[PDB]
């Protein structure tokens, strides 16, 4: 379950940093076909076990 | 190795370069070898000199 804003979800990481009481809030878009955010990996390794 | 690979083989490639090297090196020896050599096998009985 995760609260949403103006149907927005908010995702949790602990990962971003938090210092003196600060930190930061990100808002993405995600995908090739709408000109979104994008990960890229390299196929076909060697020993893989996993993608990547 | 892994990134870098497509559509060349960077290993295949490396080591067809060095066994290239290889026998050039291979050819030299069987020329000065200095115990199995031609030039060192020659005898004396078979060598000249130019007039």
């Amino acid at each position: 379950q995760f609260i949403t804003w103006r149907g927005i979800p908010l995702i949790p990481s602990n990962k971003i940093p938090v210092e003196d009481g600060k930190t930061k809030i990100l808002l993405l878009r995600v995908g090739e076909k709408r000109q979104g955010i994008v990960g890229l990996f390299q196929p076909g390794l060697a020993g893989e076990q996993s993608p990547g | 190795a892994d990134l870098y690979s497509s559509p060349h083989d960077q290993i295949k490639e490396q080591l067809r370069l060095t066994i290239e090297t290889i026998k050039e090196r291979q050819e030299s020896e069987l020329i000065n070898n200095p115990e199995y050599g031609l030039l060192a096998s020659v005898t004396d009985d078979q060598r000249i000199s130019t007039l």
